[PDB]
């Protein structure tokens, strides 16, 4: 997709192996925010969004938290608290042609900056002056979009880059996108380390007598800390207590 | 195809008291024997709720605003209310969400539907075998460019013509999801919503992510030998009614019992006593005086006073200088 | 819809008047009706839905259909039966409409 | 601040707008403690129940009085 | 930057002529394409422009209603079609490049590149 | 007793116009579809037009479509037919008839004529 009209792919209910992408030699940029690129396979998310678009080399830096510029402000905005990975590679051999590839557009003018993950695909004439344009471009009335005109002979900063942004959603909800980690047998009545669908900690797992509702995945005590979980494979409710401790 | 219905009495809208209805489980966390304070979109206590009728001659299925979320309730015995349409322009120019419970399946679809100006379902009564069957589905003319589709397992509705069943729903459009909460309880009233508390459990979180600003309720018509005429006038309706309220960013104190069920709640902005209860994190207040909030007079105007000069700053002569 | 110009026979006899159409008229649409018109008078319905008789109509009148041809059989022919009998049916075309047959004179 | 008898007795309240004038806020009784609204002021003096301030107390006697 | 126009044309009065201009050496949609006419023995006359990114146009009141400008970015070519040709439309037609109206330093106020003139006889 | 009474017939010139009426009684007017049928002298019956009970569904024969307009008033129990740009070919007795199918929501295409009016003669000549 063009950066002004970027394409969002929703990913859910699957196993996400991020090492295939991260350990690839084929990407020039692989920057993760809010998460380590080498811990991704240990995590579970409630959703992953893969946003794909084409920009020119020099603009790749704008696809990040806290950035400004024509792309960051008018085309594709990432939130300051963004969690996810920005992956980009040179696509000069695909998205460039002799005479110029004018199928890739970006927004050059807008009344205001975009909100995070806002997608503005309008083509209304931009009013630069104080006089209404009435849909007709001319002096102080601009067509809001412009082409990159990608050519195979351009310098790197003007070559096309294909960018995929993987945003990681972390809601208080059942996680549906987990890395390729092998599960172990469930152990009860012992002090163990545990990881229940991304929920980690240390304690003793016992059979729970708490009547969870069909939609509830875990419970909390008056301290607002997890004290019970629903086993993601058996749907058994387990109570979590801390391992014996005290002063000596 | 689509048909406009006629022969309806031009009555004004009715209104009812929301009482303490419209409270749902704010999340999927189990809590018990605890009072939990949460901020979310809830139906305010004792709010003004619009009351719609489908009796006989009325068949109220207007397009209503969605605002920040909708509280919907229905009271009926003949399953007149089947589903809802959600979207903006509610036509084939935009993605819209259609949720319909028909005689055999519940269907949830998101498509560029060309919805009817007066959409409905219909059930025919056959005096020859004393049976009720669904014969009409007149909701849209077309449904192209579908992005989401779900169909539930098969079932059979009685569809019998005849309040016994109260069905409450909460519709939220937030964080890329269309969240539906619901509760089904018995009711013995034919005049209004019951007075009492019942928490609505989550039904489904739909991974849709569309713009919803307007919606309408889909009702079923009854056609029989007693309803002569054409597709626009040859109809009646089983007694039914529904209520629509709107959610607000309100703070609630929710009371969870031993079984983790919410059995009560306080609307912290309803009145000074509820405010005190929330402040003290308790459903009871002891004799005394408590500071619960702060009073502040709000500004009514914005006054801007800049120097009265018109000459522009010579930036251009810096930027377009012949030599740097 | 094609009809005989006329039919005749002795009193007491059974006379069959036929209406031949096509699949879009008679074949797939069992909505064929028959009307009896007396000179100087408006026509009245004798048969509808191929074989159904209106109240007030004598049981000597019964209709039937086979393929693309419908028919009306008048048993026990009476002198008072003499009339112009017409078919009517729904025709499916570019614009939905209804048509009548040529009309059969019963003498 | 909210003045109330226990909810075991009554759900009636009176509200004191501390250090606020009764003409600024919108049984309206102006005291040195602020504007007390919802409590009925009486001349009869009693032992202090719920303290308001500046010699003023409130009690439930039914309605809330000052 | 190069601008290459079609060859000369001969038309009868009432006929229409379409003159093409193929651009290269720059981002085609980054500039406005103007057409300028020069009748024999006369000076230069501005006809109008097209903005290839949107194919928005503007015409001089002199030609407005007779001239239609189009473009095709896939072949970086601009076209000017002048209908209802009259004998006084005999002229050399040029395509010329100028910046868009949003150019900070007013590069739109002048034409920096010109193609070879195309003679049209009527 | 169901009755339909045509009126507004008479002799008119070609190229002119004429409005016909049909009064109804003995039944609920607003529950039934009413059709117009015409019979040229010496000829059989020809369907002209129909208007449904809600007036939402209106049909015309191709021979009159674009010239005739049909409308009804369910408060007055009265049906009208406006014939514009009429010709000599339109000479006929015009009947109004009550559709016997009280359930057009089930089989809209199924048409029978249970009751007919006397018919009013329209002649187009000079
Ligand atoms: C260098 O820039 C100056 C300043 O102009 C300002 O900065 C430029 C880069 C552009 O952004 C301008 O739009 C901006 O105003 C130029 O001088 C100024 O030029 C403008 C436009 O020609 C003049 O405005 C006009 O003024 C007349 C009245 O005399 C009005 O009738 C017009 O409608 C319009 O408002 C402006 O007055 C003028 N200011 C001064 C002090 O001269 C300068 O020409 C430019 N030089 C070059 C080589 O570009
Ligand atoms: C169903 O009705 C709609 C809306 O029409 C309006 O409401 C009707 C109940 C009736 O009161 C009409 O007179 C009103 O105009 C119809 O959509 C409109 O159709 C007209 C043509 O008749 C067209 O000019 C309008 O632009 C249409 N409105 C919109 C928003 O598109 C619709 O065609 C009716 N469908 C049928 C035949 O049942
Ligand atoms: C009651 O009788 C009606 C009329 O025969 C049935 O309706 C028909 O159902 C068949 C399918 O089995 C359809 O093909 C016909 O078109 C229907 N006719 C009409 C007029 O709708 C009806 O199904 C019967 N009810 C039950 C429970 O059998
Ligand atoms: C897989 O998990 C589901 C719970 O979603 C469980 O019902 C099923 O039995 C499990 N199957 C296996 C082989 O573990
Ligand atoms: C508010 O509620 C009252 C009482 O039910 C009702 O009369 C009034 O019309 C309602 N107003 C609005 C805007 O809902
Ligand atoms: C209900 O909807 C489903 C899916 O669109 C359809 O297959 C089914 O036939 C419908 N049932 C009825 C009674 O219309
Ligand atoms: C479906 O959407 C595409 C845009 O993605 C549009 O081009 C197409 O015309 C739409 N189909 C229909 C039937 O409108
Ligand atoms: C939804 O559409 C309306 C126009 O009908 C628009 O004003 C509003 O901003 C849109 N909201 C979102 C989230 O796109
Ligand atoms: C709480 O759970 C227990 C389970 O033993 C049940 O007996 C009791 O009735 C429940 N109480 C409520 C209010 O549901
Ligand atoms: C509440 O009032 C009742 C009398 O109705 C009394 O018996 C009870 O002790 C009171 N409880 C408290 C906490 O005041
Ligand atoms: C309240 O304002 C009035 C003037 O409107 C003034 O006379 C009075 O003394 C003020 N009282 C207090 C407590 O400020
Ligand atoms: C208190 O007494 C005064 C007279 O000194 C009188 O004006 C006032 O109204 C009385 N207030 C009440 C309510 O007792």
């Amino acid at each position: 997709a063009s950066v002004y009209a970027w394409n969002r792919k929703r990913i859910s209910n699957c196993v996400a192996d991020y090492s295939v992408l991260y350990n690839s030699a084929s990407f020039s940029t692989f920057k993760c925010y809010g998460v380590s690129p080498t811990k991704l396979n240990d995590l579970c998310f409630t959703n992953v969004y893969a946003d794909s678009f084409v920009i020119r080399g020099d603009e790749v830096r704008q696809i990040a938290p806290g950035q400004t510029g024509k792309i960051a402000d008018y085309n594709y905005k990432l939130p300051d608290d963004f969690t996810g990975c920005v992956i980009a590679w040179n696509s000069n051999n695909l998205d460039s042609k002799v005479g110029g590839n004018y199928n890739y557009l970006y927004r050059l003018f807008r009344k205001s900056n975009l909100k995070p993950f806002e997608r503005d695909i309008s083509t209304e004439i931009y009013q630069a002056g104080s006089t209404p344009c009435n849909g007709v471009e001319g002096f102080n009335c601009y067509f809001p979009l412009q082409s990159y005109g990608f050519q195979p002979t351009n310098g790197v900063g003007y070559q096309p880059y294909r960018v995929v942004v993987l945003s990681f959603e972390l809601l208080h909800a059942p996680a549906t996108v987990c890395g390729p980690k092998k599960s172990t047998n469930l152990v009860k009545n012992k002090c163990v380390n545990f990881n229940f669908n991304g929920l980690t900690g240390t304690g003793v797992l016992t059979e729970s007598n708490k009547k969870f509702l069909p939609f509830q995945q875990f419970g909390r005590d008056i301290a607002d800390t997890t004290d019970a979980v629903r086993d993601p494979q058996t749907l058994e409710i387990l109570d979590i207590t801390p391992c014996s401790f005290g002063g000596v | 195809q689509c048909v406009n219905l006629t022969t309806r009495t031009q009555l004004p809208p009715a209104y009812t008291n929301s009482f303490t209805r419209g409270v749902y489980y704010p999340d999927k966390v189990f809590r018990s024997s605890v009072l939990h304070s949460t901020q979310d979109l809830f139906l305010p206590f004792f709010s003004n709720v619009t009351w719609f009728h489908a009796i006989h001659k009325r068949f109220d299925n207007p397009v209503l605003p969605f605002n920040d979320g909708v509280y919907f309730a229905s009271t009926e015995k003949s399953n007149i209310i089947r589903g809802w349409i959600f979207g903006t322009t509610l036509d084939s120019k935009t993605q819209s969400l259609l949720i319909v419970n028909n005689a055999t399946n519940v269907v949830i679809k998101v498509c560029e539907f060309q919805f009817c100006n007066d959409p409905f379902l219909g059930v025919y009564y056959h005096k020859n075998n004393k049976s009720w069957m669904e014969s009409e589905f007149r909701v849209y003319s077309s449904a192209n460019n579908c992005t989401f589709e779900y169909v539930s397992q098969p079932f059979l509705m009685d569809l019998e013509g005849k309040f016994k069943n109260l069905r409450e729903f909460v519709f939220k459009n937030i964080d890329g999801y269309f969240k539906i909460y619901s509760k089904h309880t018995p009711i013995n009233l034919v005049r209004d919503l019951p007075q009492g508390f019942s928490a609505l459990e989550p039904l489904v979180d739909l991974p849709i992510g569309i713009n919803i600003t307007r919606f309408q309720t889909l009702l079923a018509l009854h056609r029989s030998y007693l309803t002569p005429g054409d597709s626009s006038s040859g109809w009646t309706a089983g007694a039914a009614a529904y209520y629509v309220g709107y959610l607000q960013p309100r703070t609630f104190l929710l009371k969870y019992n031993e079984n983790g069920t919410i059995t009560d709640a306080v609307d912290c902005a309803l009145d000074p006593l509820s405010e005190t209860k929330c402040t003290l994190k308790s459903f009871t207040v002891e004799k005394g005086i408590y500071q619960t909030s702060n009073f502040r007079v709000q500004p009514t105007e914005s006054i801007v006073r800049f120097p009265n000069i018109t000459n522009l700053c010579p930036f251009g002569e810096v930027f377009n200088a012949t030599r740097f | 819809v094609t009809q005989p110009a006329s039919v005749s026979g002795s009193p007491g006899q059974s006379i069959t008047i036929s209406c031949t159409g096509t699949s879009s008229d008679v074949g797939g649409y069992n909505y064929v009706s028959w009307y009896q018109q007396h000179p100087g008078k408006a026509p009245k319905l004798m048969i509808y839905d191929v074989s159904d008789r209106p109240s007030g109509v004598s049981n000597r009148f019964s209709g039937s259909k086979s393929g693309n041809t419908a028919s009306l059989t008048i048993s026990g022919l009476q002198a008072e039966d003499e009339a112009d009998y017409y078919c009517s049916s729904y025709t499916s075309s570019s614009t939905p409409n209804w048509v009548f047959g040529g009309g059969t004179k019963l003498t | 601040s909210v003045i109330t008898p226990g909810t075991n007795t009554s759900n009636q309240v009176a509200v004191l707008y501390q250090d606020v004038n009764c003409t600024e806020v919108p049984n309206v009784f102006q005291t040195r403690a602020g504007c007390l609204i919802g409590a009925e002021h009486v001349n009869n003096s009693y032992e202090c129940d719920i303290p308001i301030g500046a010699g003023i107390c409130a009690s439930y006697q039914q309605s809330i009085i000052a | 930057v190069q601008l290459v126009q079609s060859g000369a044309e001969v038309k009868k009065p009432g006929a229409s002529v379409k003159v093409s201009c193929k651009a290269s050496g720059y981002t085609f949609t980054g500039y406005y394409m103007h057409w300028v006419r020069q009748a024999p023995g006369q000076g230069l006359e501005w006809m109008g422009w097209i903005n290839p990114i949107s194919s928005g146009t503007s015409y001089a009141q002199t030609f407005q209603g007779r001239v239609t400008m189009t473009s095709d970015t896939s072949i970086t070519t601009a076209y000017m079609e002048l209908s209802r040709l009259r004998s006084d439309d005999t002229a050399v037609y040029y395509c010329a490049r100028a910046a868009p109206f949003y150019d900070f330093w007013s590069g739109y106020s002048y034409f920096d590149y010109w193609g070879q003139g195309t003679l049209v006889t009527v | 007793e169901v009755q339909l009474v045509e009126s507004g017939g008479g002799l008119v010139n070609p190229g002119g116009s004429l409005r016909l009426s049909c009064a109804a009684s003995g039944f609920t007017f607003s529950d039934y579809t009413i059709h117009w049928v015409r019979q040229a002298p010496g000829k059989g019956l020809e369907w002209v037009s129909s208007i449904s009970s809600s007036s939402n569904y209106i049909y015309y024969a191709d021979s009159v479509k674009g010239r005739f307009t049909i409308s009804r008033d369910n408060a007055k129990n009265s049906l009208s037919l406006q014939m514009n740009s009429l010709r000599a070919e339109d000479t006929a007795v015009y009947y109004c008839a009550r559709d016997g199918n009280a359930y057009k929501w089930l089989l809209a295409e199924n048409v029978r004529f249970d009751y007919w009016g006397q018919g009013t003669l329209v002649t187009v000549s000079s």
